[PDB]
RNA sequence: GUGGGGGGACGAGCAGGGGGCUCCCAAGGGGGGUGAAGUCGUAACAAGGUAGCCGUAGGGGAACCUGCGGCUGGAUCACC
RNA sequence: CUCCGCGAGUGGUCGGGGUGUUUACUGGGCUUAAAGCGCCCGUAGCCGGCCCGGCAAGUCGCUCCUGAAAUCCCCGGGCUCAACCCGGGGGCCGGGGGCGAUACUGCCGGGCUAGGGGGCGGGAGAGGCCGCCGGUACUCCGGGGGUAGGGGCGAAAUCCGUUAAUCCCCGGAGGACCACCAGUGGCGAAAGCGGGCGGCCAGAACGCGCCCGACGGUGAGGGGCGAAAGCCGGGGGAGCAAAGGGGAUUAGAUACCCCUGUAGUCCCGGCCGUAAACGAUGCGGGCUAGCUGUCGGUCGGGCUUAGGGCCCGGCCGGUGGCGAAGGGAAACCGUUAAGCCCGCCGCCUGGGGAGUACGGCCGCAAGGCUGAAACUUAAAGGAAUUGGCGGGGGGGCACCACAAGGGGUGAAGCUU
RNA sequence: GUAGUUGGCGGGUUAAAGGCCCGCCAAGCCGAAGACGGGUAGGGGCGGUGAGAGCCGCGAGCCCCGAGAUGGGCACUGAGACA
RNA sequence: CGCAGGUCGCAGUGGCAAGGGGGACCUGACUGUUUAACAAAAACAUAGGUCCCCGCGAGCCCGUAAGGGUGUGUACGGGGGC
C-alpha cells in the first residue's frame, strides 16, 4: 500500500516508539494531508502546499486560502465554503433546469 | 414438513419485504403475514334516533383498518386454527 | 445451449410417443438425423418421413407407428469395434431376437444387424426397441 | 440436479480424478490409506499378542442387561500399553493369575471395537503361560 | 446480466426462407450500392444503414438484390472501419459509464455494468483475435482508446 | 625404486551449528465427552405456558435473558 | 440325553474380495432423510449449430513384426481315473509397419443463420448514484387559555406536575419515515429497492426483410459484490433501545410488565464477510394436456370520460393457483418440474466426538475460511398412520356437574 | 521451485554422446495439464475375489529386470568388478 | 572497483585505532530530568486518558491600595486535580 511499508507508511519516521494506536492516528491524519487534493479554484489534482495549519496555497493557480488544520477542507467546512467559488455548480443549475 | 405452500406470506418474486408494526403489539411480521382487518366504525353508536335527527348533531363514520400479527389475529378470533382441507379455501375475514 | 441434435431428436420421438401423438415434428436437423430415421423407417419402427423448406437448416416431420417401447440415443458416441457389438448389444436392447443399435460405420450408418453381416465396427449412435 | 457431471468422450482424465476425490469420503478407504490401523492399534496389525497380567478387575454389563463380566489389565510385551482383556467362560478368571503370560486377541464383535453388553473393551484371553484356556476350561489340558 | 436473468425473450426478426428480390424494387443493384455509400459517408453505422435503406428507400435487404453485405458493400468504396461494428460499440458503452464512474464513485449497479460491458468487449476480442480482423497485439487499455468515445 | 613440501578431484570420520520432519517424557490446566442419576432450577417438545429457530452483540449460578436484522421449519395458505 | 452341519478335518482372531447401485463408467443421491458455494465475472479443462470440398489424426476392416517362459481358456494324449505331465490352437485388452473406408470426432478451406452478441422504435419498472422540495406524525423550545392532576397497569408503584403539567391555541427547531392507494404488483444476480421534480447511468421485455456470422455453455484455481450485529475515525441524535438505574411480581426473578436509560440504530470514509444469505430447489438448452388470476409489449375485433382509456381474442415475455403424462418414501413436483433428455461445476457416503484440535491464510479486533483423529456408539434420521396429551379451537351431555333449592357433614358426647 | 540451475561456444575425460566435468557467454528451465515438499513402495510376468464392470496385493514362494553384501568411501587385476 | 599469477611470516583492520555474545524474570513504555559535595533510581517529567471551575464584567492568582498576571487570549480556550 505504501512505498516500503505494510500499514505505518507516513508514521515510519517514529520507528517502534509511541504505541501503535498513536502512531496509527498518525498515519489516518497524515495520509489526507500528504495526498492530492483539488484546488477550490482550478479544481486541479495538484498536492498543496500547506503553509502553516489552516493555511493552504496551489502551485497551478497560485491561490492561498484557509482550510482546516492538516486537510485543505474539514467536513463541515466544505458545506460553508464561499459562494463565489460555487460558480460552476450554480451555471450547472442554470444549464439542466433552462434545458 | 413444509406445511403451506405459500411460507405463511404471499410475498412474490422479491427478496426482502418494508414490514410493518402491530397494533396492541410489535412483533408484529412484514407487508405479507401481518393481518389487516378494517371494520367501519363511527362514535357514540345507535344514538341516531336521539341524535343526528335531532338537533342538527352531524355524525361522522371513519373506516378503519387494523394491523396484527399472528399472535394478536389469532388472540382476538381473526383468525381459527382451519382443518388441513380447509386451509386452502379462500373466505373474506368478516371485513 | 444446444448441443447433440441427434439426442434432442431422438428424446423428441421418445416424447411424442409416450403421448401415443400420430407424427412429430424436429429441428434442427443434420444428415446423421436423417440417415439414422431412414434407418428405423427401415426396420418398421416410423412411418414416412417428409422434410419440409425453411431458411433455418430444414425439418422433418415423422409419422409414428405406436412401434417403439423404447428409444435414445448413445452417448457418448463409444468407439465400437466388431468383435465387441455382442457386447454393446445385450447393454441397450432386451432379448436376443428384438430391437437394434444404430451404428455409424464408414459405410454409412446402419443397424447393428447389417454391421454384423458386413463384419465392421463403428462409432454407436442409438438403440431401440 | 442434472447429467452426472464429465460424462465427455474425452473426459476420462478429469472423471478419474472427481472420483478419486470422494474416496476420501469412506471411512474405511482413508483408515487404510492413512496407516491408521497400525498406529493407533494396540496389537499394531497383529491378530493376536503376548502381555502379562496385572490385576483381575471387573467390568459391569451395559444397562439392559445386569452382570460383573471379569475381564483382567494386561500389558503388552511388543509395546506397553495396557488394556483390558475379557477373560470368557464360566470359572475363567480363577484360571488366571497375577503375572503369568497370556497371549491377547479381539473380542470380535462390530468392526473390531467392543461387544454386545460388555462395554469398552476389544479384547480377551485366549492363551495362559503358553496353554489354550479353552483347554484349560474343557479339562483337555492342564494350566503349567 | 448475462447469466441467471430473470427473463428470456424471444424478440428477433423473422425474415423469409429464401429471400429473392422484390418485384416492386425501382432500384438496380449498383443504385442500392450507392445508396449506401452514401449514408456511410454521412457517418451512419452499419446496422443504421440497413434500416434507412428499408424505412427509407424501401430496399428489403441488401443481400438477395445485391449479392453481397452492408460491410462487404461499403469496404469495398473505401469505408473501412476502424475497428468492428459491434466491438467499436461496446467501447463507447465503457467510455460513457467509465466517465459516470467518475463522478459517481458508489454507483455500485453501474459497476456491474461496467463489469458486463468490459467481459463482452473482451469476449469480442478473443474471437476477433483468431479470425484476423483486429491485429494480434490489440489490448483493451481504456485510457488509450479515449479517442473513440 | 624412493623419501619430504605442496597442489587437485573423490571423499569417509570427528567436531559444530541451521532447518525441519517426526517421536517420547513433563509440575501444572484447558476445553471436552461419556457413566448413574446426586444436587439447583425447568430451557425445548402443546399457543410447553414469554411461538420457535438462524446470525451477531451485551448480560447472568446454570439451563438462558435482552437488543437488531432474517425465516416459518407457525398457532395464519383467508381482508375490504 | 438327543439331534444338526461338515468331516481328516473343523473351528477362533485378523487382511482382501463378495456382501455393496455404502464410491455408482455400466450404475447412487443433494426441497424435507447427509449433501447446491450467499450471488455473480471469468483462466485451464470439459462440452459445443448447419451445408460444401480436402486430409485421414482419432475411429473401423485386413495383414505383418511383436507383446519371453511359466500361469489362463479350448482340444488331443500319457500316468489305474484324478490331481499332474506332454502335444496343438486361442488369449495374455497393448506398441509399431503396410494396405484399405470416410459415417462420426479432429484439422484446413469456402459458404450460411437457427444459438449468441450489436442495433432501431414506442412503451414499463420502489433498478442505481446525485441534487432540490414536500407530507403528516413525533419530541423538544417560547408565548397565551385553564386548574390539578397526568402517565402507566392485570392492579399499582416508580415517574412527570402547583417555577402552570396532561389538555387547547399561536410560532420555532430537529431527526427518522413515506401511511391509504398497495397487489403471491414491479425492478434487480444475490444482498436489496416504496413521497415529488430533476440530471447522469444500468439492465431487461416486446415490435423489426437492421448489422456480425458460432463470436456459445459450464467453470477448478483467480476476482468482485454481499442483511443485521460488530470494529476503526468524523458528524448527528427525534423515536426506539443491548448494558445499567429504579417500581413491581415472585420461593427465587440478575426474566416476562412499568418508568428511565447508554452504546447502537441515522450520514460519511474504511473493515468485517457471516444469516432459516431459503424456493432449504446450481447454471445453460430442447421436448412433454390443459384451465384459470394478474403485469409488460404487440396484433386483430368491439366500445369510448375520444385518453397513454375499457372489453373480447392471438403471440412473446414474467408472476400466482388447480391439475395431464410422468416422477417420488411420502408430504408433494408437475411448461416457473422434483417429468423425458443433452452439457459443465459444487457437494454427500451412519450417529456422537465436532465446525472441536493442530496447521495455514485473512482480520484492528470480535472472529472468519479450510478442517481432522483417537475414542465412543446401534442407531441418529425422513414422511406418513393410530392413539395419548395440550394452560389450542368447536359441538354434546350429567344433581356420582353447576344454576335455583331442601337437608345436611366438618365443631360436642357417644357407636363404629 | 531452480542458480551448474536451463541453453550456447571452446575444451577435458571416456570404449563411447551428454553440464559428465571445466573456461567463457546468456537468463533460461520447471509449475496449478500440480512444480516443489512430504509419505509410502523394489518394477513386471502375475495373483485373490466377483456373473461381470471392478476392487485388492496375500506384487512372499516360481520366472525376467534392479539393488545390496555390518554403515560410508576408494582402488588392483582382468574382456568384464570398483568384486 | 575487479581479475589473474607469484610470494613471506607465529601473526597481514600485524603498530595506532577497534562491539564479547545468548536465554529468562521484575520494573519504568520510550528520548528527557534529579539530591553542586556519600543516593541517577523502580524517583520526577512525558505523550495519551479522564474529571472539575469557567461565556469573559468569567474562573483561578498577585497587590495595602492604585491596580496587575492568565490576556495582543475566548471553550479545538484559561486555570485546577488524578
Ligand atoms: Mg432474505
Ligand atoms: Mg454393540
Ligand atoms: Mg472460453
Ligand atoms: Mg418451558
Ligand atoms: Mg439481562
Ligand atoms: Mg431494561
Ligand atoms: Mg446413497
Ligand atoms: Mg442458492
Ligand atoms: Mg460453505
Ligand atoms: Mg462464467
Ligand atoms: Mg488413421
Ligand atoms: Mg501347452
Ligand atoms: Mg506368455
Ligand atoms: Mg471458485
Ligand atoms: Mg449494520
Ligand atoms: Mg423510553
Ligand atoms: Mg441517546
Ligand atoms: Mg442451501
Ligand atoms: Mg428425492
Ligand atoms: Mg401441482
Ligand atoms: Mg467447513
Ligand atoms: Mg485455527
Ligand atoms: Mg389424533
Ligand atoms: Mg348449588
Ligand atoms: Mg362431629
Ligand atoms: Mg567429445
Ligand atoms: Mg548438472
Ligand atoms: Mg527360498
Ligand atoms: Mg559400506
Ligand atoms: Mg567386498
Ligand atoms: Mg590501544
Ligand atoms: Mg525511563
Ligand atoms: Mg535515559
Ligand atoms: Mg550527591
Ligand atoms: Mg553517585
Ligand atoms: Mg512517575
Ligand atoms: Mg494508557
Ligand atoms: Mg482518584
Ligand atoms: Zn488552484
Ligand atoms: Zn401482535
Amino acid at each position: 500500500p505504501f512505498s516500503h511499508t505494510k500499514i505505518v507508511g507516513p508514521a515510519g519516521r517514529y520507528g517502534a516508539r509511541y504505541g501503535m494506536g498513536i502512531r496509527r492516528k498518525v498515519t489516518t491524519i497524515e495520509v489526507k494531508q500528504r495526498g492530492k487534493h483539488r484546488c477550490p479554484s482550478c479544481r486541479s489534482l495538484v498536492r498543496l502546499e500547506r503553509l502553516a495549519f489552516g493555511i493552504w496555497h496551489c502551485p497551478k493557480c497560485g491561490h492561498t486560502f484557509a482550510g482546516g488544520a492538516y486537510v485543505p477542507q474539514t467536513i463541515l467546512g466544505k458545506t460553508i465554503a464561499p459562494e463565489e467559488l460555487k460558480g460552476v455548480e450554480a451555471e450547472k443549475a442554470k444549464w439542466k433546469e433552462a434545458a | 414438513p413444509k406445511k403451506r405452500k405459500n411460507r405463511g406470506r404471499k410475498k412474490g418474486d422479491k427478496g426482502r419485504e418494508p414490514y410493518v408494526y402491530c397494533d396492541n403489539c410489535g412483533k408484529v411480521v412484514p407487508r405479507s403475514k401481518a393481518i389487516r382487518l378494517t371494520v367501519p366504525y363511527s362514535p357514540v353508536p345507535p344514538d341516531l334516533a336521539r341524535e343526528l335527527e335531532k338537533q342538527g348533531a352531524i355524525i361522522s363514520r371513519y373506516l378503519v383498518t387494523k394491523t396484527y400479527c399472528i399472535n394478536c389475529a389469532v388472540f382476538f378470533g381473526i383468525i381459527k386454527v382451519r382443518p388441513r382441507e380447509e386451509r386452502k379455501k379462500r373466505v373474506p375475514l368478516q371485513q | 445451449v444446444m448441443l447433440d441434435l441427434l439426442s434432442n431428436a431422438l428424446t423428441a420421438i421418445k416424447n411424442a410417443e409416450a403421448m401415443g401423438k400420430r407424427q412429430v415434428v424436429i429441428w434442427p436437423v443434420n444428415k446423421l438425423i436423417y440417415y439414422t430415421l431412414r434407418v428405423l423407417q427401415r426396420y418398421g419402427y416410423v412411418g414416412e418421413i417428409e422434410y419440409i423448406d425453411d431458411g433455418r437448416g430444414g425439418k422433418y416431420v415423422v409419422q409414428l407407428l405406436g412401434k417403439i417401447n423404447d428409444i435414445g440415443a448413445i452417448r457418448p458416441r463409444f468407439p465400437v469395434k466388431y468383435r465387441e457389438i455382442v457386447e454393446w448389444e445385450q447393454k441397450y436392447l432386451p432379448a436376443r431376437q428384438i430391437g437394434i443399435l444404430v451404428i455409424s460405420t464408414s459405410q454409412g450408418v446402419m443397424s447393428h444387424l447389417e454391421a454384423k453381416e458386413k463384419k465392421i465396427g463403428g462409432v454407436l449412435l442409438a438403440y431401440v426397441y | 440436479p442434472g447429467k452426472k457431471s464429465p460424462y465427455g468422450l474425452f473426459a476420462g482424465g478429469k472423471l478419474k480424478k472427481k472420483r478419486q476425490k470422494f474416496r476420501w469420503n469412506d471411512v474405511t478407504y482413508k483408515r487404510r490409506m492413512l496407516g491408521l490401523a497400525e498406529k493407533y492399534d494396540p496389537l499394531e496389525g497383529a491378530p493376536m499378542a503376548r502381555g502379562i497380567v496385572l490385576e483381575k478387575v471387573g467390568v459391569e454389563a451395559r444397562k439392559p442387561n445386569a452382570a460383573v463380566r471379569k475381564c483382567v489389565r494386561v500389558q503388552l510385551v511388543k509395546n506397553g500399553k495396557v488394556v483390558t482383556a475379557f477373560v470368557p467362560y464360566d470359572g475363567g478368571l480363577n484360571y488366571i493369575n497375577e503375572h503369568d503370560e497370556v497371549i491377547i486377541e479381539r473380542i470380535g464383535g462390530p468392526e473390531g471395537k467392543s461387544l454386545g453388553d460388555i462395554p469398552g473393551v476389544r479384547f480377551k484371553v485366549v492363551k495362559v503361560n503358553g496353554v489354550s484356556l479353552w483347554a484349560i476350561w474343557r479339562g483337555k489340558k492342564q494350566k503349567p | 446480466p448475462h447469466r441467471s436473468r430473470h427473463k428470456k425473450g424471444r424478440s428477433s426478426s423473422v425474415r423469409p426462407p429464401h429471400p429473392t428480390v422484390p418485384t416492386w424494387i425501382q432500384y438496380t443493384p449498383e443504385e442500392v450500392e450507392q445508396l449506401a455509400v452514401e449514408l456511410a459517408r454521412r457517418g451512419f453505422p452499419p446496422s443504421q444503414i440497413g434500416i434507412i435503406l428499408r424505412d427509407q428507400y424501401g430496399i428489403p435487404l441488401v443481400k438477395p438484390i445485391t449479392g453481397k453485405k452492408l460491410t462487404k458493400i461499403l469496404e469495398e468504396h473505401g469505408i473501412k472501419q476502424e475497428l468492428p461494428e459491434d466491438l467499436l460499440n461496446l467501447i463507447r458503452r465503457a467510455l460513457r459509464i467509465r466517465k459516470h464512474l467518475e463522478e459517481h464513485p458508489k454507483d455500485m449497479a453501474s459497476r456491474r455494468g461496467l463489469q458486463l460491458v468490459e467481459s463482452k468487449i473482451h469476449r469480442l476480442i478473443k474471437y476477433y483475435k483468431r479470425v484476423g480482423k483486429i491485429p494480434q497485439d490489440f489490448v483493451y487499455n481504456p485510457e488509450a482508446l479515449s479517442h473513440l468515445a
